[PDB]
């Protein structure tokens, strides 16, 4: 549930 | 346990796309649906429905509307993509997205096939967002290659996107994101839809003759 905002990947689960 | 589509769109896809021009969502549909999509795509492939994607590109492709017999889960994927774009509620850049392509189901049939560096929409044809879903169970680029390498304009570093199972990717289709598919050494499948900006598409910069 954590987006590292300098990145462009997130797991939906 | 999966983030709801509306929250995913507004809280991640919109800010990521406006900041980076690229946005990956992993674990988009889950294992059961990803696998069903795989089965449907392998069925299309195995029954000989693909044609040459074209050297510039070594993929084989077919276009899917979503209602064809045997393509029900691909249709579910397409409606799930459309739902995300609708939830984005006009916040992706300044585009007015009102349409899209059919789904392009593509296979790079190993053997070092790929796609040379290119821009999806370099001539103003209306496509503003590229949306790709990867369905390759247990793909590991260390063994099988097939990375999508994006070269975002204004940035010094490139972005490597492995074609991982159940991975959804968005990126601006215009000259901001030249990209290449590196040589693939196993069967690599992906499904792409492109979304259209209403005004750009209506400018008819491209006339298709037949
Ligand atoms: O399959 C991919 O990762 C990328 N595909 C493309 O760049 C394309 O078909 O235009
Ligand atoms: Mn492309």
């Amino acid at each position: 549930x954590v987006w590292l905002t300098d990145t462009w990947v997130l797991s939906r689960t | 346990k999966p983030l709801p589509a509306l929250k995913l769109a507004l809280e991640y896809i919109v800010p990521a796309m406006n900041k980076h021009g690229i946005c990956v969502v992993d674990d988009f549909l889950g294992k059961e649906t990803g696998q069903q999509i795989g089965d449907e795509v392998r069925a299309l492939h195995d029954t000989g429905k693909f044609t040459d994607g074209q050297d510039i590109r070594g993929d084989k492709i077919t276009w899917i509307e979503g209602k064809e017999p045997g393509c029900e889960t691909i249709g579910l994927l397409m409606s799930s993509m459309d739902d995300l774009i609708r939830h984005c509620n006009g916040k992706l850049g300044s585009y007015k997205i009102n349409g899209r392509t059919k789904a392009m189901v593509a296979c790079y049939p190993g053997n070092g096939t790929g796609y040379v560096r290119h821009v999806d929409n370099p001539n103003g044809d209306g496509r503003c967002v590229t949306c790709i879903y990867y369905l390759n169970k247990d793909w590991d680029a260390k063994v099988s290659g097939g990375i999508l390498r994006i070269f975002p304009e204004g940035k010094a570093q490139f972005a490597d996107i492995e074609p991982k199972f159940d991975r959804l990717l968005f990126f601006w289709s215009d000259r901001r994101n030249p990209h290449e598919v590196q040589p693939a050494y196993a069967t690599r499948y992906a499904i792409t839809v492109w979304y259209f900006d209403a005004d750009e598409r209506a400018a008819a910069k491209v006339k298709y003759l037949t």
